């Protein structure tokens, strides 16, 4: 449960999504980040209100059920089986499977995951996720994340997701990352083009 | 009387050795040794260093010459003669099959270490590597004045026959890559040893400057780099930034001395820095 | 009536060398023999089959390992059938006892009646979402041999560090050197506090104090003034380190003495850079 | 894959209970008893179908930090594959503690709550639970409760993969090791 | 004085050791 | 039997821990004396 | 000879845990 | 544990009492004159009471054994606690030997 920040890297106005991904991972290989594996994020929507089922690679035994403004469930992987057991009350709502695939770089307690958002065959955007391991309280280490994002994003540097905006000493949780991913995926689905 | 009680005792010894091999296969070895043939009272034949991860040791009582004890044949090697080891690999007066297996495989591991030492002296006459025999090990030094560490230790795991390498401060990935390449073929040890010179050199620099106030690095990502003489240096360098005063770098370039293959030559430059730019470079005097 | 194969007395014997009510007694002795056979079967199987750094030799009832290059560890099951370190034998018994009790644990019980079965933190991994590292840390069966060899490595390294500190306290009398080992150890960690004070001025000169964290193959040094240096397992490194620290103490004593006697400290350089090159470390200077 | 639950069920009057427990401490594994105390609540989803979906949620009140538990139990298989045990399809899910609130969003409504307090033993794969079912009145409160009957309930359960025979026979033998004290049998859920 | 101080320390330590041997013998 | 053996184990461990603390204090005194010896 | 289990209690309890008979 | 076993011991003694009461009754009947015929009736009632309550105790214990028999070999044990207690005692013994050695070196130092 370290503080994370998820953002959309824009298209760059030219070239492929793969070339901009090559640019970002090249900058990361400059700064001293090392590859430590790959990562995948899956999101599907289920309807009778909409519910989302999401899977991270980082929490491989967990599945997250996101009710868009309601509460989040975290459960083990057998939750997927329950949806197959539901199957009449909650239809699968196909042509809305969405994934991000990429490599995860670690640079001194910073985890940077740069993925290509792929609705079916076509890749339609770049997701960038930066997790800061040690900090556990949102909006306190935010300036650290801002300097790291200003170091390698440069321009298009995001600012302050609304999960931070609940201004307390609230401990950040793993549900907030999947909330940010769900907001990003909805923005990319509405972006479409 | 001698024929009856000698034949019975020798086949009893073969039965004891077969039961011991089934104990070893069941308990501790397990597919590192396999029984090829067993004819009760006639012959036993075991297979070590198998093809899956080939070699054989056979014990035969001859159907003639009741005077002699049990006969041992190492039929795939017919191993090369090292006078102490092949002696011990040719007696089962002790009724331990594991001692026989270990002594035969020990002699083969000694032959494999000696062909490695032959490869190293083929690349470098006046080597100073050494074979230790308690475990079968080859200690090869990478830089010529060296400690007991900073030496590549090579072992042969004499239950599988592979090579296993050991340096002290190496990362595990490069050690796995070296082990895989050497266990593929011996003659690729010599490209690695040269690569292990420069790495070791950086260790001997980074231990040096640990008490002074510095930050060492192997890569310095500044601009220019293709016009400034700092681009026109070797790829084995070390950038030592002074931290009490930044914009000041001491650059160590490591080069191979041509005749001596186990020595390095250092060159110290003094860079200054402002998208960081190089500014100037001077080389210090040798002595 | 005890089974044969369980009579007599047996015990594990662990050694480090630099080299190449009547029925109650019977049943306790036979149970002890059974547990020693269990221990040695576990150890010998892990020696033969598990790939490890610097591999071992298992002959019949004896395991020989070389944890450090000058060191030889030997584990032997002495079965009587009618130099020894007790600590490792006792820890062997407790390790195999914990390895048994892991299967029969109350952590496998699911308090929710509906909940199936299995470990507790593996259940907590689902809702309280765990990373890769916590998941792998929960499920990592490290064998007995790795644990015992790490314990013996720490014992030998700690004894060498104590020996070098006491040899410097015996030989050198010019500053002084003290040590205070901690009360509490682990099986893989100890700690000292090394002072270096002059003889009659223990209030003035309290500026060089160290703390060494003797791990398994590393000695990690934390200075008083925020310098962290990781040495290696050799005993020349610690000797040269403490020699350089005595040399810096001989200058910090004069600085804090000129503080007392009212003299004015014109110049002070902790590692001076002019003059002859010193072999061990840098030289210090005041005026 | 899809795991199946094999059940045998029975009951035991409380004044003989201790002998049962002593018998179980002989036969089950070398353990102390567990003394679980759980709150179970049943949600249902009144869909279009004649059969509404059912879900069971358990919070282990006694142990702090125990994850909530969801259980979906399929309808029993009428096939005579395992003739001697209730063979059902079981989907069991560990969950966070906002579950009820989440289930309120999914369309689920509560049916009944009950506490269950008892002991827990195991034998290999088998799980023996001997518990008393406590009716909750004053539905929010978990303290206002009354015992449902004098008898404790005894369940012998094995959760394991689909099909997978020679399971119900071992449960038959373990039930027959208790047969003077308890009568365990495959009781159908109808009436 | 160093000699006399060393002997005083070892005597106190020896009395504590003998007391602890008498304690540990009684288990 | 289990409860009796647990009580014996706990008595042995309390004795050992108190022994370790007293020996540690003596070791501290001896270390100060030996290292600060003039010789 | 003495009865250790009442089977009507068995049916009542399994009807109480199989569905809501007796709880609500 | 001592309860049912002491019941078995009492039934042993009462079997002896049954045989002795048989013998005493025919002892009194063999007498030339047996004046205490009331005592003969008392010994007869003693004999029959002994046989009857021996039957009662043994029938009750066979019933109780029928209630708690299982035919299964009781997989419980107490081995691990004995093992840990033995390790604790050997720790204490090791510390005793080492304290003897330290005290012996202290005696060698103070001895001169």
């Amino acid at each position: 449960m370290g503080v994370t920040c998820v953002s959309q890297m824009p298209v760059a106005e030219g070239k492929s999504v793969q070339q901009t991904v090559e640019l970002l991972t090249r900058k990361l290989e400059m700064l001293g980040a090392e590859k430590q594996g790959t990562f995948c994020v899956d999101c599907e929507t289920y309807h009778t209100k909409l519910m989302y089922v999401m899977h991270n690679s980082e929490y491989p035994l967990s599945c997250f059920a996101l009710f868009e403004n309601g509460p989040c469930l975290i459960a083990d992987t057998n939750f997927d089986v329950l949806m197959v057991k539901l199957k009449g009350f909650f239809q699968s709502a196909k042509a809305s499977k969405i994934e991000t695939r990429g490599t995860r770089y670690q640079y001194c307690d910073f985890l940077v995951k740069v993925g290509t958002v792929t609705m079916g065959p076509s890749a339609r955007g770049i997701s960038v996720e930066v997790e800061y391991g040690p900090c556990v309280v949102a909006s306190d280490c935010w300036s650290l994340l801002l300097e790291f994002l200003q170091s390698f994003l440069g321009s298009h540097t995001p600012g302050a997701p609304a999960v931070f905006g609940n201004r307390h000493d609230a401990v950040y949780g793993p549900a907030d990352t999947m909330v940010q991913y769900m907001e990003l995926f909805n923005k990319i689905r509405k972006q479409q083009q | 009387m001698y024929n009856c009680l000698h034949s019975f005792c020798l086949s009893l010894q073969l039965e004891v050795l077969h039961s011991q091999t089934l104990m070893l296969i069941r308990e501790r070895w397990g597919d590192l040794v396999q029984v090829e043939r067993y004819h009760a009272g006639k012959c036993l034949s075991l297979s070590v260093w198998n093809q899956q991860v080939v070699h054989k040791v056979t014990i035969k009582i001859d159907e003639n010459d009741v005077s002699k004890p049990l006969q041992i044949f190492h039929d795939p090697p017919l191993p090369a003669s090292d006078s102490k080891l092949v002696e011990r690999a040719m007696k089962i007066d002790h009724l331990s099959i594991e001692k026989l297996l270990i002594d035969s495989v020990h002699a083969r591991a000694h032959q494999k270490l000696q062909e490695l030492k032959a490869i190293l002296r083929g690349f470098n006459a006046n080597e100073n590597s050494s074979i230790e025999t308690a475990l079968p090990a080859l200690v090869v030094p990478i830089l010529e004045p060296c400690g007991n560490s900073e030496c590549l230790h090579i072992f042969v795991d004499l239950h599988s026959g592979m090579f296993q390498l050991m340096l002290y401060g190496l990362d595990q990935a490069t050690l796995d890559d070296m082990e895989k390449s050497v266990n593929d073929d011996m003659k690729r040890i010599i490209p690695w040893i040269q690569q292990l010179k420069f790495w070791l050199g950086q260790q001997r620099c980074k231990q040096s400057i640990k008490h002074l106030p510095t930050i060492s690095s192997e890569t310095l990502q500044l601009s220019n780099y293709s016009t400034h003489p700092i681009g026109n240096l070797s790829k084995n360098k070390l950038f030592i930034k002074l931290t009490r005063l930044p914009q000041y770098y001491i650059v160590v370039e490591m080069l191979e001395v041509p005749n001596k293959p186990t020595q390095l030559s250092y060159k110290y430059y003094f860079m200054s820095v402002n998208p960081a730019m190089a500014l100037l470079l001077q080389q210090f005097k040798e002595n | 009536q005890i089974p044969s194969d369980l009579e007599g007395s047996a015990y594990i014997k662990v050694s480090i060398q630099k080299q190449a009510p009547h029925w109650q007694t019977k049943l306790e002795a036979a149970q002890n023999v059974l547990l020693c056979k269990e221990i040695f079967a576990q150890l010998s199987r892990e020696a033969v089959q598990i790939k490890s750094q610097v591999p071992h030799i298992v002959v019949k009832n004896q395991i020989i390992s070389q944890p450090f290059p000058s060191l030889q560890l030997s584990i032997s099951l002495c079965h009587s059938s009618n130099d020894h370190l007790y600590v490792l034998e006792h820890n062997l018994h407790l390790l195999i006892r914990e390895f048994h009790k892991q299967t029969l644990s109350s952590i496998m019980m699911p308090h929710p009646a509906s909940a199936p079965f299995g470990h507790k933190r593996m259940r907590l991994s689902g809702p309280q979402a765990f990373d890769k590292n916590e998941i792998n840390s929960l499920q990592s069966s490290e064998g007995l041999l790795e644990k015992i060899i790490k314990q013996a490595k720490h014992i030998f390294l700690r004894s060498r560090a104590a020996a070098t500190i006491d040899s410097l306290a015996s030989r050198i009398e010019d500053p002084q050197i003290q040590a205070h080992w901690s009360n509490i150890n682990d099986v893989y960690e100890s700690s000292v506090k090394v002072l270096i004070t002059s003889q009659g001025y223990e209030q003035i000169c309290k500026s060089i104090q160290l703390q060494l964290n003797i791990g398994v193959e590393q000695i990690r040094v934390v200075h008083r003034d925020g310098r962290v240096i990781t040495l290696s397992y050799q005993e020349q490194e610690l000797q040269d380190f403490l020699l350089s620290q005595m040399s810096q103490h001989q200058v910090h004593a004069v600085q804090q003495l000129a503080k007392v006697m009212g003299w004015q400290v014109l110049s002070f350089s902790n590692h001076v850079g002019l003059g002859p090159i010193e072999s061990i470390g840098n030289a210090s200077a005041i005026t | 894959i899809n795991m199946m639950e094999y059940l045998l069920q029975g009951s035991v009057l409380d004044h003989s209970l201790e002998s049962l427990i002593h018998r179980l401490r002989g036969l089950c594994d070398n353990m102390e008893p567990e003394t679980f105390l759980d709150h179970e609540m049943v949600f249902l989803l009144k869909g279009q179908q004649a059969s509404p979906f059912v879900l069971r949620a358990r919070r282990s009140m006694d142990r702090a930090g125990a994850p909530w538990h969801l259980r979906y139990l399929g309808q029993p298989e009428m096939g005579d594959k395992n003739r001697h045990a209730l063979v059902r399809n079981c989907v069991d899910i560990a969950t966070s503690e906002n579950l009820t609130d989440f289930l309120m969003e999914m369309g689920f409504r509560m049916d009944h709550e009950f506490v269950a307090k008892g002991h827990l033993f195991r034998k290999g794969i088998m799980k023996i639970m001997v518990y008393k079912i406590f009716r909750i009145l004053v539905p929010g409160n978990t303290d206002s409760t009354e015992a449902l009957s004098l008898s404790y309930l005894v369940e012998l359960s094995v959760v394991a993969p689909a099909g997978q025979d020679m399971v119900s026979d071992d449960m038959k033998n373990f039930a027959e090791q208790l047969k003077p004290l308890v009568h365990l049998e495959k009781i159908d859920p109808k009436r | 004085n160093e000699l006399q101080r060393k002997d005083a320390l070892v005597q106190k330590h020896l009395t504590k050791l003998r007391h602890w041997q008498q304690v540990l013998e009684d288990i | 039997r289990n409860q009796q053996l647990r009580t014996l184990q706990e008595e042995c461990d309390r004795k050992l821990i108190t022994l370790r603390d007293e020996i540690s204090i003596d070791l501290y005194e001896l270390e100060e004396e030996y290292y600060s010896s003039s010789s | 000879n003495k009865q250790t289990f009442n089977p009507t209690d068995t049916n009542a309890l399994v009807a109480a845990v199989a569905f809501g008979k007796g709880l609500s | 544990l001592a309860n049912e076993r002491l019941r078995a011991l009492e039934d042993i003694e009462r079997e002896i009492g049954a045989i002795l009461q048989n013998a005493g009754t025919v002892i009194l009947e063999l007498s030339k004159e047996k004046t205490n015929e009331r005592l003969l009736d008392r010994q007869a009632a003693a004999f029959t009471a002994s046989v009857q309550h021996v039957e009662a105790e043994l029938s009750a214990q066979i019933r109780y054994l029928t209630q708690v028999a299982t035919g299964q070999p009781h997989e419980g044990s107490s081995y691990s606690s004995r093992k840990d207690c033995q390790m604790a005692l050997k720790r204490v013994d090791y510390a005793r030997l080492k304290l003897s050695d330290v005290a012996r070196t202290c005696e060698q130092m103070l001895e001169n």
